[PDB]
């Protein structure tokens, strides 16, 4: 709620670690669930710099990683909408820039402009991808996992979007790259995928016994090779 | 401080552990550089200040001032805190039938008259001249009620005219 | 303010930085017990008690003042040179007008409360002057404000003063 | 504070790190929240308190009254610490064979008078009248004896009567 006014929330309490340890370049997704069950903006009010944010302050103001939220969900009042964003980390600032994360919102214009929203699973995770819900490395359990794993061959390089083209398994092991785990399988194989050329990586799997995992085997270390 | 566990197998141990030196080393009071502490800060030791130290109303939380309005001749108050008495009474009188009348100020119990400065008057008959008188008491303590009034050392009083005795409070 | 340097994953001598920051913070801070020497301007946002002995340099400098005139005794005229409390005398001898009864006071200056007077006495002895000595608290006074505090008459006719002189203490507020 | 040595292939590291970071934590002076400071805190530079500051024993620890008791014409005592003199003495007498006499106290070597007040008497032969005199002295020294008596600047004397000094020093 606000009048010719920048209204925020601070969210700072949500991030497991400061943005000023992310590396520039690298990218991070944001997801999220909103849903608006009222909705209170007249003629002359607008609504600008609506998102969460991690950015820096004073001087810079340079956003981090973002995600904006919809402008005007007036005719989509009570619905979930799921909203998703890649965010390039921007390079370093001074080291007296700091920073800060925020639900922001403005109402500029004659009158009071107000809404109320819900928010529903939020998200942010490394990479390009938003990947499903997950809670964080401290909070997550064994019951937060993938408990099934789907496989069919020979096809085109991209893989079908309908479940039933998949060959469906109980998940009988999880394998963990580097201490995070990548997948698992019902065999006693699994294929690493997307590695980067000329790296060093660590591999440990566990056993699933229907939310009984084992303790993590011993890793097992290995180089993928340098390209020509 | 609120500060995020470390622990063995931790997801973000470098960053966690980043941000919580970062976190340690921007909330401390450090022995070098110029800062602004906030909070309620009680010293159980000794404090030495050799730059130029500045407090806020000094002379209120330090300095405490009660006098009679109608009557000047006995002050009467409830002691702020434990302190130290400078009481003056400002008199002005002739002894009986002429000559000689020393006035000076009465010790409540459980004061300590330190020096006592006493006024002394003579001849003028029925005409009132100046004749202040000082005293210094100490262990006047907090809650404790107390009245300081006007003492006769030597000779007899004739009749008094415009006094006002003032008692100001040195905080101990 | 310390200089630590960055924790990042992948660096070289993690271990050993870890230990050298740990380091640094325990022997810059100020801690909650022993005997130390703290550097730099400490401004205090807060309430602050010292329960042992405290030591403050030029404390009759910092939180007293001393005014009077010297080339006539009756008018002090000062820039107050902080927030204060003022406890005027004013030291006058006199003779009411052609003897009998004569009572000097201080006049108080607008935005100021007189707290409490004690106003000074004089009868007979024409054209002789006698002690009447005359005192009077004052509260409100504000930093780099003028004031001047005069002789004021409170009952009967004045004859003529001799050796006058106004002291001004200030306790800072 | 003793905190435990983070080396490259130590077994509890992730655990030793967190507890030095815990260590560190609870016993370290912060720019927030209220709390109890123990040991001699020595401040280098300036110090400013913009809140309450409570103080043990100001009193005694910052002012001090000396007074001479068999006499009260001449005070001698020894400074406890550099401090700024205020002396007054209460004084009653009269001029010799009457008329004019002006009193005041005498400056000690070392020592600025930054303002007098003599006291004048008149007439009334052979009967003491109040003639107190007052003057403020700077630059009093650690551990120096010093001596204040009575000074004439105008007149003859005739005779005391029921003299006392007081002199209070507020620290400096």
């Amino acid at each position: 709620k606000g009048t010719n006014a920048w209204v925020n929330k601070d969210l700072g309490e949500g991030f497991s670690i400061q943005p000023i340890n992310y590396k520039p370049g690298d990218k991070y997704t944001m997801s999220v669930d909103v849903m608006f069950t009222s909705w209170n903006v007249p003629a002359g009010t607008t609504i600008s710099a609506f998102w969460m944010r991690q950015r820096y302050t004073e001087n810079s103001w340079k956003e981090i990683c973002t995600i904006d939220l919809p402008k005007d969900p007036s005719k989509m009042l009570n619905q979930w909408i799921r909203i998703t964003q890649t965010s390039t980390i921007p390079p370093y600032e001074d080291p007296s820039v700091g920073t800060q994360a925020i639900l922001n919102v403005g109402f500029f214009g004659q009158q009071e402009g107000s809404f109320t929203i819900r928010v529903r699973n939020p998200k942010q995770e490394l990479g390009s991808i938003a990947t499903p819900y997950m809670p964080s490395a401290s909070e997550v359990t064994t019951a937060d996992w993938p408990k099934f794993v789907g496989t069919y061959v020979d096809t085109n390089p991209v893989s079908s979007t309908v479940s039933s083209k998949y060959d469906w398994d109980e998940m009988k092991y999880r394998v963990y790259l580097d201490g995070t785990p990548v997948g698992g399988s019902k065999l006693l194989s699994f294929d690493l995928e997307n590695l980067k050329a000329g790296t060093s990586y660590n591999v440990q799997v566990s056993q699933i016994n229907g939310n009984v995992e084992s303790d993590k085997s011993e890793s097992v270390a290995f180089k993928t090779t340098l390209p020509k | 401080a609120e500060l995020t566990k470390i622990t063995r197998g931790m997801q973000n141990g470098a960053e966690t552990i980043n941000d919580n030196l970062n976190k340690l080393n921007t909330i401390t009071v450090q022995k070098t550089g110029d800062e602004t502490i906030a909070g309620k800060k009680t010293f159980s030791g000794d404090v030495s200040v050799d730059g130029d130290f500045t407090m806020k109303k000094f002379a209120d939380s330090y300095v405490a001032f009660f006098a009679n309005k109608g009557s000047g001749n006995t002050v009467t108050f409830t002691a702020p805190w434990d302190c130290t008495a400078e009481v003056e009474l400002f008199y002005h009188g002739w002894g009986y039938s002429g000559g000689e009348w020393e006035i000076g100020i009465t010790t409540p119990s459980g004061l300590t008259q330190i020096y006592e400065a006493t006024g002394y008057t003579n001849g003028h008959d029925n005409q009132a001249i100046s004749m202040p008188t000082k005293a210094i008491y100490s262990g006047l303590k907090k809650g404790l009620q107390y009245t300081f009034d006007i003492r006769d050392a030597n000779g007899r009083g004739g009749g008094p005219k415009h006094p006002m005795m003032i008692v100001k409070l040195y905080r101990n």
